[PDB]
């Protein structure tokens, strides 16, 4: 089950009523406007999270109460939301640098982390673009292809040091091999250098 | 909502110590972990230490044994006791609270930071 | 003293173009050079392009050909025309005035900056 | 050379003192309190600049006029320091020193002298951080170079192969490699070259 949000200067009240009916929550109330475009479809947790994020920005907060009830109370520029799945790396490993990113961004941008290991981004398209660039880059970097290269003569831990000292490479003392990891270009290079020290 | 207010920064000599504090307020009940991280200009913000709501502590390799993270739930504050400070430690230290939201996701709130400077 | 106001940043697709503007005020007579530098989070701030008061220009290797710095003294403004933009150029761009003091030294004055984002 | 040690000194006093020292007649419209400590001795230019910086901080400018008249119109301690720079142009540091002051808040100033020293005025903590960076870059641009000739392997080849994973340049004339680093780095790079040879 997936939800969408496309609002453009929609009266805050109307937004809250719309979201409550979608979520099967009673809403008790507050003034303002709201704009937001969902770049990806959101599940119910993410939709509800968006709702909280837009309310927080306008200066409001939610109080969940008896029997599925939510009381609203006082607390490039396009406002967008996006959910970025992360495939190779734990999402909280990105947290410190995503926080750094937002301290340059300015206000009204929010990164949310899901225990299913996806990050949700709410804010200005430019800020969201930057945050996506970084998530994806770190994600892709954690999925480098690995390759074992056996050594006939040299000691694996020496070659591990010597090249790790002047630069990933790891030794296997048991089988006396080196495990190099990177892209076709960088492994080609390392394969050759290792071969010459044999 | 959670608000964080750090303190304890200053200039110190190599081998000295400082004690950072951080007072949290707002939805304390939502806080499920609190950490210190640091940032020097031109470098990445990096995790230094963490104390969960269970009291479980976590420390970066560069600081383990020299820094201690600790808690005072009466005063709603966490502390970073920095001993044997090195020039490498020179950075703006931020206090961060990873809160649980009503939706079931998490969210970070953090303060303006406190500068620690270590001379030789 | 000299005061500087940037503008012209925004979001653009790779291959697109932007024009940054920076209006100087105060002691324009002291300005002996104006430059644009940029800074992405986690990296060194680095120099992009420079225009001296005689009108000489300097360009970093990475931007030469693609970026043109220029000047309109009637409006006391310097521009950065950014053509053929790549993701690599995503940064906050600062306009910085290097001035001469009465003492004969030099001093930099610079602005809050304008953010540039380039998507793939 | 000159020296300054003022602690909550009235602005008028401060101005008069620096005036007499510089042999300058001063005029004033000017309330304020001044505090500064000179970590190093200053020459006339640098001292004048310190005076100009402190006035600016307090909200005042100097207007130099007819026959040498001027018209005015622990980690927290205000200090000034001059840092000589020996192996690199001072202006090559300007970008990263601007980055540094942007994280430091207001009241701090970096001045550059045509004789290639940097002068720092501000809080001791900030001034220590600015000193650290300058000295680190200045020491880096001083890496001693070594030529390493090769009996068997090719000069170009070794340079290309090593430079792909990392300064290393060849000279086919003498079949030699130039390695630009420090005793730690060069010793390790040498053995790697010998082994390839
Ligand atoms: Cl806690
Ligand atoms: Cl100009």
């Amino acid at each position: 089950a997936t939800f969408t949000a496309n609002f453009k200067d929609t009266d805050l009240k109307s937004f809250i009523e719309t979201v409550g009916a979608n979520l099967n929550k009673t809403i008790i109330m507050v003034q303002g406007a709201v704009s937001i475009r969902t770049m990806t479809p959101l599940n119910e947790r993410q939709y509800y999270q968006l709702f909280l994020n837009l309310l927080e920005a306008q200066g409001y907060a939610v109080v969940p109460m008896e029997n599925d009830v939510l009381k609203v109370v006082k607390s490039g520029d396009e406002m967008v939301t996006k959910v970025v799945p992360v495939r190779n790396v734990s999402v909280r490993e990105l947290a410190p640098i995503l926080r750094q990113m937002i301290d340059s961004a300015g206000s009204g941008n929010v990164v949310n982390y899901d225990p299913s290991n996806v990050i949700m981004l709410t804010g200005r398209a430019s800020v969201v673009e930057r945050l996506t660039e970084v998530i994806q880059r770190v994600d892709h970097a954690g999925n480098r292809t690995e390759e074992v290269i056996p050594l006939d003569n040299a000691s694996a831990s020496e070659i591990a040091r010597v090249l790790e000292s002047l630069t990933q490479i790891v030794a296997d003392e048991r089988t006396n091999s080196v495990i190099v990891s990177g892209d076709p270009a960088t492994r080609d290079k390392m394969r050759r250098l290792i071969r010459r020290l044999d | 909502q959670v608000q964080l207010q750090e303190s304890g920064g200053g200039l110190v000599q190599a081998g000295g110590s400082l004690r950072l504090s951080c007072a949290a307020s707002g939805s304390i009940f939502s806080i499920n972990s609190m950490d210190w991280d640091r940032q020097a200009p031109g470098k990445q913000r990096e995790l230094v230490a963490t104390i969960t709501s269970g009291g479980s502590t976590n420390y970066a390799d560069s600081v383990k044994g020299r820094f201690t993270i600790s808690r005072d739930n009466a005063k709603n504050t966490v502390y970073l006791q920095m001993n044997s400070l090195k020039p490498e430690d020179t950075a703006v230290y931020y206090c961060n609270a990873n809160v649980k939201t009503w939706a079931g996701m998490t969210r970070d709130y953090w303060g303006q930071g406190t500068q620690v400077t270590v001379s030789s």
